[PDB]
């Protein structure tokens, strides 16, 4: 299956292509193990095993990406800024750096004890072409955070990975990106991962 | 409203971050007449480019013009009050209403109305329709600020003595790029907690962000857990008689950024600085490399150094739109730009790990300002209060001898007050007469 | 309140559109003395069978009694004010109060009280307990109005000229049925913004919604992009004392329905046309078979043709629950009325994809009226304005020759001010004295 | 607010569920002068132990002083205003806030200012900035109450002569514990519904709770669809002189539990009741193993048997947090402790089978109380009216001879109507000097 | 399994009728490719290819159907009146009138551009008894729609479907049915592909 | 995988553990199985089948828990107080009573009827190492109820049950615990089975 971007007005270029690759990527052996691997790490964020998470799951030359992208007119050709901002753009040192800070006593925001569900959906999967230990995986994600009585947020993105097999067995994470949804969120703030 | 604020801005009454009704007073007197931060020439550099701002609750179009000025409108059309542009930037050289399809210029002009000779004739005056205009547009270094009331000081008088402290970055440093798009979220607080802990809460930092500075070992963990003051002197702090006020931390140019930016960013700084002092003296070239706090009266705050722009979109007594902008020198590597750009976000955007900390500081704070027996409590101010100085040799404005102080919370709070109990500027200027004595 | 709109209704502000003490002002002044739409004969056509319906903000139970007549009752019991019934509509001779058990019938009385006997005995007057009674219930040709004032003009005065256009399709037609249950979807956007769109908003048509007319090819396609007016002709607008107004667009039987709509649709309005030519004159019988939009004030709008019945139930100053039916004439067979309920849901009901396009006009504008600066903004409703005629030999009320134009908005906008500037009916009157001149 | 009740509490104004700005009155009188329960001594047993509470719509850290008493603090920082206490319950000898560190004792004293001899010196003042503590603290018997108003009267004598129906089981059973953690849950309607309903509605179990009857098989069963009185007798209710008041079932020690409760239940109050009877009297005893359901003017309520204790938080007018706990006999086995902790929340906490059933009587009525027309329809509390009597030999208080009945309502709304109108505690005493006359 | 829809009163006879057929139709092989066939729909609509979609995986003979269920009281037998009206009710001609207006560059509300997440959940499916080409398929959604900065609808659904093999390989939808579970949304409009 | 909780500060032993028992017991076959179970099980709670569910899918030593934690600071060490409610601690006879209410025609809540849509995610199972009869399943859910026109209310929760196998083919809940992650919810009531 391929979309016929001229026909198809709404979809761009970037989109259409990555349709096509996960169509054509299909493999029910691979759907069934990456939908492991997901769980697993939803599972691991969720009990708030930060550091198990960073260090079994994340690869060492992570770059963790969480974009709000400016609202710009369909039609509106000539404005080139740069339109999207880094929500998240870390690499290992910077993602150490934010997990030291939610374990540390003094966090005083993570007491009482925070609660956090993750809804994972919608999996998909490719080996890169290329480079067969990379594997593409996209997943939709809903996740309620809790705390404090009666605060409760939502969030719900798309995870555009690259995961990597590692000599052993393993599968960490070499890049996430997401293109976060909501321009303005109403969720207090984003410090969750996604 | 006349006594919410005691003599000297000493205390507050916590009801001010909660109270309804001080809210819409608020919309006109403060927004309806002081200067707001609309945006810098970075992000509108070409003829045609514009941005969609807010002002106070209000939003307007923000336009480059074909002659290189720039002109704001009400971002409402004047048929049936339809919004008008519904991207957050963009090039146009106009802009058509989607209800009914009035086209108006950049230049806010009524340009076509369909069915204009078939059924308006002369039943319509295009001339008399044009958007709602911002009538008061004017820049401090790029950074383009409008107000509502044709009346307002300059906007240079208005930033006062806050504008030498201001200098030696916004000025003398080369000129400075915004970098957009601004971060944006909602938090439930008020707008003016946001305000009066960037204008100078340096006191915060140390407690508040504990655990931030142990993780990312900011130049600020001098302070951590408020134990001891900063080596290099306690800093200063300074107020303004239209509000605007800031701390000054000495030489942390690499500010709330983790270790990773440090190196980097203070070679750039030293270097600049050596250079600078040659120019402006020693004194303003170390200012040029230190970390400054502080707020444009009312809504927009800054921080040097770890260079960020901010502005506290007010929506309701308890609920703020927090935009988030990183700033360089222009003349920094691009490699390095960029660094700046992420690491602002990283510590005080929307997933910011600082700025995290401080929600429940604000949203709390302002939560129990709407309670009723909570909201008859005093907030006080009294830090530094006794020791500030008035015409320093060496500092203007109204001056005190710590970055961890009260003087602008003071002065911000003196400055609100003021307005909220009068009806225009000759009033604000009446109740001002002896702002520094 | 004096002063929201001005002489002739030419403009408003548009304030009126999101101010929140306006709104408790209307619930006042518009929705407790004017008429308000119920139900149609045709979904309550049995003993005992009833709907619930708003009026304003309050809900009503309206029921078939045993004799034929229609009573309307505030759906509140009389004890400890729980709500009575849940059901959107059904069949039932009584309703039992789940909280305690008092039983009322179906006319209103209170028939059964437990414990009466044993524990109340002459405690309690049951005759004194009835539901509260909407006073006044009358009918338009199977349309049931109800007014919570017992002043109110009869409906058919209350019209006023606005019934002699609605007599084609509504009275010389043969019949027609609302056709159940509505499309309910809420939309943030006031009751006003509805109202004023229906009841002469010909104009937004080709722009609003030139991508629907592409895409479906309706009748409506001759006025896209706002370029030509109708190859018909402009039509018609006219408006009445009471506020009530409507457009016409002649010929446009199939309205806003899609190319697969419109043969037979034609074919079965130029056949009767030819018939009621014979009973009520060529002009009328064209009326029949024309699009007419409208509102019958305060905020029950209607096409014909394309053949919808709305209800703009007002929940708060930006908040209104949408109701969508659609009407049949009797006689049409029934695929065609199967195929006309459909349509009406798939332009305009809560997932029509005309409708869509409305909701950003209707929103922004109500969102609009709440903000400080643009708030004070005015609409203009100039369009035809010193054009307009009365006691026209043909064409009854105050009329303009277009259906392009704001003759509708104007009576719609007098009457608003009017009632709004007015304690009771009889002020009204006098306010409404001179109201064609 | 004069006649939102009417004489002897007969009926009242449905408006009252739903009004904002008598809200924002009720916070003024009602909250801010009236006990207020907090938690048990059982739930606070340690020095140092706290929990947090609300007191209307303010929140208090209440604590167990070093010396065994408790004193109640708001919680809320006497610096910049951010709330002090985040956790629901602790152990903790003093509260550091986490803005900029201050440190207080458990006793509200502050003790502790990072900086101090630093940057404050003497510009600062410990002993003035202590936390603002909650002038009265008394307890009934364990069950702690404050009150925001030093000129209230004593607990005990504000509980009148509901003190009496109350000592049975608070008094003379050996002591209760108050078991914790309560359910919490936010419901969409009034505190009032709430209070109303648990002061006296005896008249709603055999309807409201119909199908819970059938399935659980509650003792209650008896009075099922309301058809015939409890074979047992039709029960007390009776009200006091500052608001309180309860209803009497005789006999049903297992109230709202189902079957498999019962036996058990029965069993042990049977048992005591026989050792009570010896040491307070026949009567007495009696009472000790009945069902009370009440109200603890304003918004505590209770039920004994299936022993409950509820508490009303307001939010705003249309919403209340629910509060649920159980409460036992000291000397129950424990097993039976831990299986009426839970019988209490499987009727009526948040996943309650039986309260479930109460949120449309609730919500409903205090919705209807905010719309328009439906506001000014009349509540009735007119059942037992003209039967109550005042100073029986047995029976102190005002007395009607039905725990289905409604003499408690209207000394309720008699009480918070005299509120009210009154501007202090002497003005109500003044409303209240022939309050059973 | 088989409900006995005499002790279990809140259950349409429908509804217990269909839960057997989904149960007794369970096949592992089966649940794997509708799965794959839904994530696959679902991804092509959040990218916003609707001619794609409707050219690709829905059939020429389609009905699509959207209703909104008045509420009746559970014991008001007489009044037989119609109960339900049709949100959408839609053939591959009103479709594709549909997915036009979509894609014009002049459709007003989609400019800019709106943000999609579909999340589908609980897939069931089962090979028709007749017409072993037709697959029933049952899937909860939500779907998250979110524009304008600060606008964010959220809807829930059930969607009961019939898809056919197609010669070839490829599978289309012949029906899809859902009975929308909120009586008034409160999402603005429902203009969004369920 | 094993979390080290000296270093994953915010990780309690309890979840540690859960974590590590959920991971080694992955298997491709049973992940399958329970994930057919847990659909059916929701469906059969969707259309409200509440006998079907408690005699097939329940099994007679139930304990069904739900509890609400109350927030108590992670560094408050000599509060021993019990920290937990049971909005739920039901056995079998308590799910009877509960169900029957349900279904009694005099149930007024229950009038118009409820509409429940549920959704599964993020299956985890394991057959426990004693007792391989019984299965440990995780799983998370979103239950959307709507009622009465426009009262809509999202219920979010992890349930960790233990399932057991029977003879003759079947599997029915021997325990089902729930830790509500919002200690106040703002949804009227929890009225709903998770
Ligand atoms: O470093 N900071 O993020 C900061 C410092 C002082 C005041 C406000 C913010
Ligand atoms: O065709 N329409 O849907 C329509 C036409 C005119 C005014 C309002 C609606
Ligand atoms: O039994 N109950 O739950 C109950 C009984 C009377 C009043 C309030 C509640
Ligand atoms: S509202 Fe803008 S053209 Fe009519
Ligand atoms: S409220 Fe209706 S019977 Fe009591
Ligand atoms: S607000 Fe509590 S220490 Fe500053
Ligand atoms: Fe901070
Ligand atoms: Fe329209
Ligand atoms: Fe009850
Ligand atoms: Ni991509
Ligand atoms: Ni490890
Ligand atoms: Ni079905
Ligand atoms: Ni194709
Ligand atoms: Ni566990
Ligand atoms: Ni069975």
């Amino acid at each position: 299956m391929m979309i016929n971007t001229q026909e198809d007005k709404l979809v761009s270029a970037h989109d259409a292509e990555e349709f096509h690759r996960f169509f054509v990527g299909h493999d029910s052996d691979l759907q069934q193990e990456v939908t492991t691997l997901l769980t697993r790490e939803a599972h691991l964020l969720d009990i708030q095993a930060y550091k198990a998470w960073l260090e079994h799951f994340v690869a060492p030359e992570i770059k963790y990406q969480v974009i709000s992208r400016e609202l710009r007119s369909t039609s509106e050709r000539r404005y080139q800024l740069n339109d999207a901002v880094n929500l998240y753009n870390e690499n290992y040192q910077q993602l150490k750096v934010r997990v030291e800070h939610q374990m540390d006593p003094q966090n005083w925001a993570n007491n009482p004890k925070i609660r956090f569900t993750r809804f994972v959906t919608n999996v998909t999967a490719a080996k890169d072409k290329s480079a067969p230990e990379i594997l593409h995986v996209r997943s939709n994600l809903i996740l309620h955070r809790a705390r404090r009585e009666n605060q409760v947020d939502v969030f719900y993105a798309t995870r555009e990975d690259k995961w990597k097999r590692i000599e052993g067995g393993g599968i960490k994470l070499v890049e996430r990106f997401v293109d976060y949804p909501e321009r303005i969120p109403q969720t207090h703030n984003l410090l969750v991962f996604l | 409203y006349q006594n919410l604020v005691s003599e000297a801005g000493l205390t507050q009454k916590l009801l001010i971050h909660g109270d309804k009704e001080l809210f819409q007073h608020e919309l006109k007197t403060i927004f309806a007449r002081n200067w707001l931060f609309l945006t810098h020439d970075s992000l509108i550099p070409s003829p045609g480019d514009y941005v969609k701002a807010k002002m106070g609750v209000d939003e307007v179009i923000v336009s480059r013009q074909n002659d290189g000025s720039v002109r704001a409108f009400l971002n409402v059309c004047r048929h049936r009050g339809k919004t008008l542009v519904h991207a957050e930037a963009g090039n146009a050289k106009g802009f058509v209403c989607g209800y009914h399809g009035w086209g108006y210029g950049s230049n806010g002009e009524l340009q076509s109305v369909p069915f204009e000779k078939e059924l308006y004739g002369d039943a319509i005056k295009k001339k008399c329709l044009g958007l709602k205009e911002v009538p008061r547009i004017e820049s401090f270094h790029g950074f383009i600020y409008g107000c509502f009331d044709a009346e307002a000081p300059p906007l240079i008088d208005y930033l006062g003595d806050a504008a030498w402290y201001l200098e030696p970055t916004f000025k003398y440093s080369g000129g400075l790029e915004l970098v957009g798009p601004p971060g944006k979220v909602v938090v439930k607080a008020n707008w003016k907690s946001f305000a009066e802990n960037f204008v100078g809460d340096g006191y915060h930092v140390g407690w508040t962000h504990a655990a931030a500075l142990r993780a990312g070992q900011s130049v600020f963990s001098s302070i951590a857990g408020n134990a001891k003051l900063p080596p290099e002197g306690a800093g200063l702090q300074m107020t303004s008689k239209y509000g605007s006020g800031m701390g000054v931390f000495w030489g942390y140019y690499s500010g709330n950024f983790s270790a990773d930016m440090i190196p980097d960013l203070m070679a750039f700084g030293a270097a600049k600085q050596e250079k600078l002092a040659k120019e402006i003296g020693d004194v303003r070239a170390r200012i040029y490399r230190s970390f400054l706090n502080g707020t444009i009266f009312p809504n927009n705050s800054f921080l040097t150094g770890s260079a960020a722009f901010r502005v506290w979109n007010p929506i309701d007594e308890n609920t703020t739109e927090v935009w988030t902008y990183a700033f360089v020198e222009k003349d920094m590597p691009e490699d390095l730009k960029r660094r700046v750009a992420d690491a602002v976000q990283r510590s005080i955007g929307p997933a910011g790990f600082w700025e995290s900390d401080d929600n429940e500081n604000m949203e709390t704070m302002s939560q129990n300002g709407k309670k009723y027996q909570s909201s008859n409590i005093d907030q006080i101010a009294s830090l530094g209060f006794g020791k500030d100085v008035y015409g320093d040799e060496c500092y203007p404005g109204v001056v005190g001898k710590s970055a961890i102080g009260e003087t602008s919370y003071r002065g911000f709070y003196r400055a609100y007050q003021a307005h909220i109990s009068s009806s225009n500027w000759a009033e604000f200027e009446n109740a001002s007469r002896n702002w520094h004595i």
